[PDB]
């Protein structure tokens, strides 16, 4: 997960930063400057993970794309709406448990934080309304409200 | 163990796992990678409830109810909002990438994808972008591919490679590009490969058979019935629409075939959709050929019939056992004559004495797979009795099974299965003249003649308890090797002995009973099995007669003016030459059959009988089980013109009006008494289904869906008038949907499995009382006769050493899956799928000749100079000449015959 | 908290009064989704039940419905008494504005219940019902004859092991010897009634007015005896018309099964369609927007106000005058016009689905029904004048056939002779079905008795209320979606269905094996054009309704019609037949 500049005078430890929702992990850090947008880093990170699963279990294999194709939106700016719930919902559906192994929550804790601490770097990203279908001529379409 | 469901306390069986057990008590949970015969391996993440272990637990645990052992004390919850939402996330997420396709999709009504689609209430979709797609193999004349449909759950591979033991199928691919096939086009060469249209739960591997004359499920018209290809009588599911059989389709018998059948009985039907089929009787005058209806032709039967001074009959072992007794109480018993010839009589008599005889527990099929060492003399099983070669392989992976499940890892558990037993595996041990499909597990292949095995076997049976008869002459090679079976065989539990009468020879069933009895002797449970032939043979058999060469006999001699042969072409056990004399010579002959048969040309009458899918009867199987197969349709619903009636039936009509010149077309059940009735060893036949009175709650068994379509114009291009539906008189289903088709109804005959909101051939488990285990109320069919008190005693007479001599070369037989069966070779999808006719020969001995591969060489039999193509055979003995059985012009009788006049032309 | 949970009702004051009268150990609760009290009472206390029912402070003095049903079959009995058949008992307490479901459990064997004729003179048609389709023998029932089948009828047609079909059967060869049985079956027998034919002085003359009589409103036959002119008793014989709609709900899908319920009241339609949707509804657990009660009050309104113009130009021609009922065809064929603009049909829609509406409104439907509105008052106003307050009418009509409350009450009449006797129990404002409390519409009531033109000026004040709605619901018409969001909505959206998988799947499951509703027991009774029609649906959990229990007021009018014109002339029972607004097929079903 992402931390902040209030979390860098934190200690290096597995408790400490388990604590402020993260992961010591390798405890190699990478620094994130404010020149690269948050939307296309996510973006590639979600690529490398989606393009990197070992393929076995369903949620990885048929979630990561899914929200791959929507930061790739998102990046763009064609945003739709409903994407930034899909993402919030698709992270809180790859957790620790839903999955056969690890990866995939490894892979939705950036996506999390990022969302957690940068949504509106993701709100920016929404600029064209959501159409699914298309107007079929002949059939009168069904408007849920 | 004991679980709470949503506040309900249930009893469970503590050694399995969640899924089945919510699926025995019925509990739907939607599932897509589990089976309950492969295993579990947690893939398709589509099982998810939230597991508590307190009773005061608010948040739990998402949790695989596939992966999570139900012991005593876990509370689960299945209809919970946080499991529902996960498994329609999963099932959304399964649908991002699957085609538009479902109208134009051969499982559409059929789809387990379909079915965990509406189960979760997942009906709007929010995807929108691109959807991957792939490309399509050819997979051969059976298996249609469509690889956009699949969903990743890893079932195809996991049956294809550690169930039946495939090799060119695999998974190949990456992250979402997954792909599951060939590493190239070409036919799946398996012979367990039609499962994969019932294993697969989306419509990627489908009926191509069944794709060519397309309907859907609630448009098929079902019935339970019994293979008829080989002597297994796997039971199946026939569904017909229009006039014509469609689609085989398995059914479940927990004893016998539980969730697979095999290829050539599953695509192995279209021998029933032949025109050249006799629909109405039809009778000669000289060359003139006209078309009776079924009275005239009883009448004048009856009265050519009584013109006669000895009528014979010469039955089959194809036919059902009601239409066998038919025609032994319409010729007599002394003149009742079975279709085999001497050899295959004998041998089938010695197998059934064997059997009801030789003390030794006769294991069924789900039985076998729980053996510990395997013994096969002589039987090719894999090509000719291949559902047994399948529970071989189970049996064989029980080692790895042991190892796991000592190491207390539970047995749903099939990936730790493997993962300890990486290679170890019980001991098989195959005898052939060749090379088998069972060599890539067999512990060790014994490639020699009949009379090597034979002897090999007598050695075993020797080595093992030492008054059992010894054969001296034996390598000191081959001795250790004797030894190493020996040391595995009587290390072992449950040794299981498996011959049958496809070998060709009388001493390899005699080494494998002596083998049997020796390992009974040492106090061992211990099994045997022969596979006969024919589906029929044990029932023929147990019933009894004269052989075909008696029948030629009194037909050449002039002492039986009158023949009648049912369903039976008589060049499969007599050479044509002196069948086609013997009926030139008999000035009436009437072959009562369904099939186009060589011999009527030399028929004066023609009687159109029924196949298994118009017929009803009683079967044997090759462990003693009789089993009742039931009529699909009426013939004459559609076409109005065609008199084509079951086989017992016209023979008793036939009896009838030969007696008392009146016409009396019987029920089944009368028939069935009076084979229990005269026969004392055949009464356990009218336990194998219950009469045409049998009532669920006082109606009848729906042979087709509730949702059953087009009643009012599938026949209005006829008349617009639609008639009175077909009434069963002989049993107790309907040819309607007015019946009784419920999962919890007190009946073993199951049509076709449908529960509301499971489609897919996995409503099976709504009708058994745990999941994978037996039928609920009861398997059908039951064993016709028990394990005797004492058994045989040692047989003595054993063979010589095979000494090739200069001129005459013994044939070999080798028995091919789609070839070797009488019925089999007739279905048109077949002919691409058999290999060529190839004479086989050892590298010396074509060297010797000669001959290269490819180049033809003349051979002669019974003045037959009938040339094949060569094919090398390394494994085969010198002296020896393979030669494949079943085939055109190259009956099953061949087998262990000479062959002289051997010469390249 | 949805309406179509299942209520399990104990806090109706009823189950309290029942469990300190007869103990806690008497009867059991059964927790459905009908919104009923459902009371397995045993047989012996059936009775006992009845009256203490009957003797309440606010009692229950209707009896709603009496029918049987076969249980061999439903697999999902969990909380149920055992029983191979069952017989309920649905009555209504109207100062309660409560109702009550009694079923009283029957081994196979064992097949008889005690009579319920002598507390409710209405239960004899519905005990002949019940025998005639499950064979369930009632003792002490006066003539329990067949009366949906003929005499010579071999099984009873309800019971799950007869079949349906005609198929199945031999097809109907009409032979000499079978024509002249069916006739004299049919043929009237005065005897078996105990009719007394004759007497010392002068004979009594029998008279077939149906089947085939300009008067007689379908395939209704009454046998009625005359001394002159006057008549002495009347035997209505029905069963002319049966279609086995309910062994056909039995046998067809909940999707596949909404055309044979437009067809139970030939001029009802939508009316028809709109308790059996909203029972299944209430069994998938949907619930329905706005704009779907709105389209369904509306296109109920339209056929009421056919219905009523039929029933309005009957009663006319019935008293004499041939004119009017030309012009209310007309107005009719402008109804049509807006039916056939809406729905795609004229009489028969089959329009009505589950959790919404087959199609949308098309482009221009408002104008039409202002067409309508416009054409409707000023002829409503021509009819009466013409022929509604002409004193030739008058004198046929007022006076004619007329009962009280009590009448009203112990027959089972509803519609438009319950208000006529002062009893206001409309279901459309004591118990609103479909978002009828978003409508002003006033009620009208008569004046404590049920003539024939009582019953007439209420139908036209029934018709001028519906001409209200309709403009309420014209004037004022949301904007939203005309199927819910439920995944068990049958069918799916249709540009959903061609372009997105999921929905595919769904209506692919949905139109072929039929949507899968779960195993449980719901109920929807509403305000028909001719009365109360209520739809009672148990589901096994399967694809089709395991039971269909449909009860129409024609039923219990007709059942009602010997206590009400007996004595009368044959003039008065023309008019009495003219101004019941019955069908056969609602009679017969
Ligand atoms: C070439 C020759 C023909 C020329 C064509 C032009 C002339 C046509 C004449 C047609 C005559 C039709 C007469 C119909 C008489 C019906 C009488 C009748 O039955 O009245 C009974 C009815 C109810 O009586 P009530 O007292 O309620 O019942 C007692 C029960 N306790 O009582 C009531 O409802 C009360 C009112 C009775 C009205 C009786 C008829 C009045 C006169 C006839 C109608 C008008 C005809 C045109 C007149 C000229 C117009 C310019
Ligand atoms: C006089 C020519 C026809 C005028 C228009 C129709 C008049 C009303 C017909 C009513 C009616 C209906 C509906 C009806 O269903 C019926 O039973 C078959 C009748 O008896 C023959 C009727 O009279
Ligand atoms: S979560 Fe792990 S096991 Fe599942 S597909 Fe992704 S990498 Fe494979
Ligand atoms: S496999 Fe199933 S979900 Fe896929 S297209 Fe075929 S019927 Fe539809
Ligand atoms: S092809 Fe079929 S069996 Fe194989 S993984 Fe795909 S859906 Fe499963
Ligand atoms: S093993 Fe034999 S009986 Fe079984 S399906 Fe194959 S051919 Fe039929
Ligand atoms: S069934 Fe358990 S994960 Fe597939
Ligand atoms: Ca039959």
């Amino acid at each position: 997960d992402f931390l902040t500049e209030a979390h860098l005078d934190l200690p290096m430890e597995f408790e400490s930063i388990g604590k402020a929702g993260s992961r010591l992990g390798t405890a190699l850090a990478m620094a994130v400057d404010h020149e690269i947008n948050m939307v296309s880093l996510v973006r590639n990170l979600e690529e490398f993970f989606a393009r990197e699963s070992c393929g076995w279990c369903t949620p990885c294999r048929d979630g990561l794309p899914w929200s791959v194709k929507i930061l790739r939106a998102l990046e763009r700016g064609e945003g739709q709406p409903g994407d930034i719930e899909t993402l919030e919902q698709l992270c809180r559906f790859l957790g620790p448990g839903k999955t056969f192994c690890a990866h995939a929550p490894g892979a939705v804790e950036p996506l999390q934080s990022a969302i957690k601490y940068f949504r509106e770097e993701f709100e920016a990203g929404i600029k064209q309304p959501f159409s699914n279908t298309h107007l079929i001529n002949g059939i009168q379409p069904n408007l849920l409200k | 163990a004991t679980i709470h469901v949503d506040g309900k306390e249930y009893e469970v069986n503590g050694a399995d796992n969640l899924l089945e057990a919510c699926l025995s008590l019925g509990l739907d949970i939607p599932y897509f990678c589990w089976h309950p015969a492969l295993g579990s391996v947690g893939a398709c993440r589509q099982c998810a409830v939230k597991q508590y272990q307190n009773a005061e637990d608010t948040r739990g645990r998402l949790v695989m109810s596939c992966m999570t052992p139900a012991s005593d004390g876990t509370f689960i919850s299945i209809d919970d909002e946080e499991a529902k939402q996960f498994r329609e996330s999963v099932v959304e997420w399964l649908m991002t990438n699957h085609p538009h396709d479902c109208p134009v999709c051969e499982e559409g009504g059929n789809c387990h994808l379909q079915d965990m689609t509406v189960m979760t209430g997942h009906s709007f979709r929010r995807y929108r972008f691109t959807k991957r797609t792939h490309r399509n193999q050819d997979l051969g004349p059976f298996i249609s591919h469509e690889m956009n449909r699949c969903i990743a759950c890893y079932r195809c591979v996991r049956y294809y490679k550690d169930y039946a033991g495939g090799t060119d199928l695999g998974v190949y691919g990456a992250h979402d590009n997954v792909y599951f096939g060939r590493p190239e086009d070409g036919t799946l060469e398996s012979e367990f490969s039609g499962n994969l249209v019932e294993i697969c739960p989306t419509g990627v591997f489908t009926d191509k058979t069944h794709s060519e004359r397309y309907n859907r499920k609630w448009d098929m018209q079902f019935a339970p019935s019994i293979c008829q290809q080989c002597s297994i009588g796997c039971n199946i599911s026939p569904g017909e629409r229009y006039g014509e059989l469609r689609r085989i389709e398995n059914r479940y018998n927990g004893t016998v075939n539980h969730y697979f059948l095999c290829d050539r009985g599953r695509f192995g039907y279209g021998y029933v959709n032949l025109k050249d089929r006799p629909r109405q009787p039809v009778q000669r005058r000289g060359d003139d050929f006209i078309t009776l209806n079924a009275e005239q032709a009883m009448q004048g039967a009856a009265d050519i019939l009584r013109q006669s001074k000895k009528v014979i009959g010469i039955g089959s072992p194809r036919a059902s056992v009601e239409s066998n007794f038919a025609l032994r109480e319409l010729v007599g018993e002394e003149n009742f004559y079975t279709g085999i010839a001497h050899g295959e009589q004998e041998r089938l008599q010695l197998a059934l004495k064997v059997l009801r005889e030789g003390g030794i527990y006769t294991p069924a099929l789900r039985e076998i797979e729980s053996y510990d060492a395997v013994l096969v003399l002589g039987e090719d099983v894999t090509q000719t009795g291949a559902r047994v070669a399948l529970a071989v392989r189970q049996a064989v992976k029980g080692k790895a099974r042991e190892m796991a499940a000592a190491q207390k890892v539970a047995d749903w558990q099939i990936a730790a299965i493997l993962n300890i037993g990486q290679r170890a595996k019980h001991p098989l041990f195959v005898t052939n003249v060749d090379d088998t499909r069972l060599d890539d597990i067999a512990a060790w292949t014994y490639r020699a003649p009949v009379e090597d095995q034979a002897r090999l076997g007598f050695a075993i049976a020797h080595a093992l308890d030492n008054s059992a008869p010894a054969v001296d002459g034996i390598e000191p090679e081959l001795q250790s090797k004797i030894d190493v079976i020996v040391q595995a065989l009587a290390g072992a539990k449950k040794p299981l002995i498996i011959s049958g009468t496809n070998a060709g020879s009388l001493e390899v069933i005699q080494a494998a009973a002596n083998v049997a009895k020796a390992l009974k002797g040492r106090g061992a449970d211990v099994g045997i099995t022969m596979i006969a032939r024919s589906v029929n043979s044990m029932g023929l058999g147990i019933m009894g007669g004269g052989s075909l060469e008696e029948a030629l006999t009194e037909l050449e001699t002039g002492r039986a003016d009158a023949v009648v042969v049912l369903e039976n072409d008589l060049h499969r056990h007599a050479s044509a030459t002196r069948v086609n004399a013997a009926l030139a010579k008999a000035p009436l002959v009437m072959v009562v059959d369904h099939q186009r048969t060589a011999i009527m040309e030399n028929a004066h009458l023609v009687l159109s009988a029924a196949s298994f899918a118009e017929s009803d009867g009683t079967v044997i199987n090759n462990e003693g089980r009789a089993q009742r197969f039931f009529q699909v349709y009426d013939p004459a619903y559609y076409d109005s013109k065609t008199v084509m009636l079951e086989s017992w039936r016209w023979l008793h009509s036939l009896h009838s009006t030969l007696l008392s010149r009146e016409v009396d077309w019987t029920q089944l059940d009368h028939v069935i008494d009076a084979v229990v009735a005269k026969i004392p060893e055949l009464a356990g036949i009218k336990d194998a289904a219950p009469d045409a009175t049998f009532r669920i709650r006082g109606q009848k068994l729906a042979r087709e869906p509730h949702r059953y379509s087009g009643r009012t114009a599938m026949r209005a291009n006829i008349s617009v008038h639609e008639p009175r539906q077909p009434q069963d008189i002989d049993t107790m289903f309907t040819f309607s949907m007015e019946g009784n088709n419920q999962p919890t109804a007190h009946r073993s005959q199951v049509p076709f499995a449908w529960a509301p909101g499971w489609n897919s051939p996995q409503a099976w488990n709504k009708f058994q009382d745990e999941v994978g285990g037996k039928l609920r109320f009861g398997d059908p069919g039951v064993r016709l006769f028990e394990t005797s008190e004492n058994g045989l005693d040692y047989f003595t007479s054993v063979p010589a050493r095979f000494q090739p001599q200069d001129g005459k070369w013994r044939i070999a037989p080798y028995y091919h899956l789609f070839g070797s069966d009488e019925l089999s070779q007739r279905a048109p999808v077949f002919q691409s799928r058999m290999p060529q006719p190839y004479i086989k020969l050892n590298p010396a001995d074509a060297a010797k000749l000669g001959v290269n591969a490819g180049t033809r060489v003349s051979f002669s039999y019974d003045g037959n100079t009938v040339t094949l193509p060569v094919e090398i055979a390394e494994g085969l003995t010198a002296g020896q000449v393979g030669l494949p059985m079943g085939m055109s012009g190259i009956a099953p009788v061949l087998a262990g015959a000479h062959l002289e006049d051997l010469k390249e032309a | 908290e949805p309406a179509w949970q299942t209520r399990d009702h104990l806090d109706d004051p009823v189950i309290g009064e029942l469990r300190n009268r007869f103990g806690p150990d008497a009867f059991t609760v059964q927790a459905t989704r009908t919104g009923v009290p459902v009371v397995w009472i045993k047989r012996e206390q059936l009775l006992e039940v009845g009256d203490f029912l009957k003797k309440l402070p606010k009692p229950y003095v209707m009896l709603f419905d009496l029918h049987g049903m076969d249980e061999r079959l439903r697999t999902h009995r969990e909380g149920l008494p055992a029983a191979d058949f069952s017989v309920f008992y649905h009555l209504i307490s109207i100062d309660r504005n409560r109702d009550i479901m009694l079923k009283v459990a029957l081994a196979e064997n064992d097949l008889h219940v005690p009579t319920f004729t002598k507390l409710f003179p209405n239960a004899n048609w519905y005990e002949r019902e019940t025998w005639d389709l499950f064979g369930i023998t009632f003792d002490g029932h006066p003539n329990l004859r067949r009366i949906m089948m003929p005499q010579t009828w071999k099984g009873h047609p309800l019971r799950k092991d007869y079949p349906a079909r005609a198929t199945e059967f031999s097809p109907f060869e009409l032979t000499k010897a079978k024509q002249d049985l069916e006739m004299e079956a049919l043929t009237f027998k005065p005897e078996e009634w105990g009719m007394k034919r004759g007497t010392e002085n002068e004979d009594f003359m029998f008279l077939n007015l149906g089947p085939n009589h300009p008067s007689a409103h379908g395939a209704f036959r009454i046998v009625l005896q005359l001394d002159g002119e006057e008549i002495v008793d009347c035997v209505p014989d029905i069963g002319y018309h049966h279609r086995g709609a309910e062994k056909m709900g039995e046998r067809q899908s909940w999707h596949s099964y909404i055309p044979y319920t437009d067809r139970i009241e030939y001029l009802g339609g939508c009316v028809n369609e709109m308790p059996y949707v909203l029972a299944v509804e209430k069994l998938a657990g949907i619930t329905v927007p706005d704009r779907v009660n709105v389209i369904r009050v509306m296109l109920s309104e339209l056929f009421r106000i056919n219905s009523h113009l039929l029933y309005i130009s009957t009663f006319i021609q019935d008293v004499g005058a041939m004119t009017p009922v030309f012009f209310a065809f007309t107005d009719r064929q402008k109804i049509y016009d807006l039916v056939e603009a809406i729905t795609g049909f004229r009489m028969h829609p089959a329009w009505f689905r589950i959790g919404g509406v087959a199609h949308d409104l098309p482009r221009g439907w408002d104008r039409l029904l202002r067409e309508f509105l416009d054409w409707m008052p000023k002829r409503l106003a021509s009819y009466e004048k013409a022929a509604l307050q002409n004193t030739i009418l008058k004198g046929r009509s007022q006076g004619v056939a007329a009962y009280g409350a009590k009448e009203a009450l112990e027959w089972g009449t509803t519609g438009a002779g319950l208000r006529a006797t002062g009893i206001d129990f409309d279901v459309r404002k004591a118990r609103p079905y479909s978002g009828y409390e978003n409508f002003d519409f006033e009620i009208p009531v008569g004046g404590g008795v049920s003539d024939c033109y009582t019953r007439v000026m209420l139908k036209v004040e029934e018709l001028r209320q519906s001409l209200r709605i309709l403009e309420q619901c014209l004037n004022n018409m949301p904007e939203g979606p005309f199927k819910a969001d439920h995944p068990l909505t049958t069918p799916p959206p249709k540009e959903r269905t061609l372009q997105h998988i999921e929905t595919l799947i769904t209506h692919f499951l949905q139109v072929s094996w039929g949507p899968v509703m779960p195993a449980n027991e719901s109920f929807q009774m509403i305000e028909a054009t001719k009365g109360i029609n209520s739809y009672y649906l148990t589901s096994d959990g399967s694809t089709m309704s395991y039971r269909t229990r449909i009860r129409t007021p024609s039923y219990a009018h007709l059942q009602q019609i010997p206590a009400a014109i007996r004595g009368s002339l044959v003039s008065d029972l023309i008019v009495y037949l003219g101004s019941i607004d019955f069908v056969m097929s609602d009679v017969d079903r």
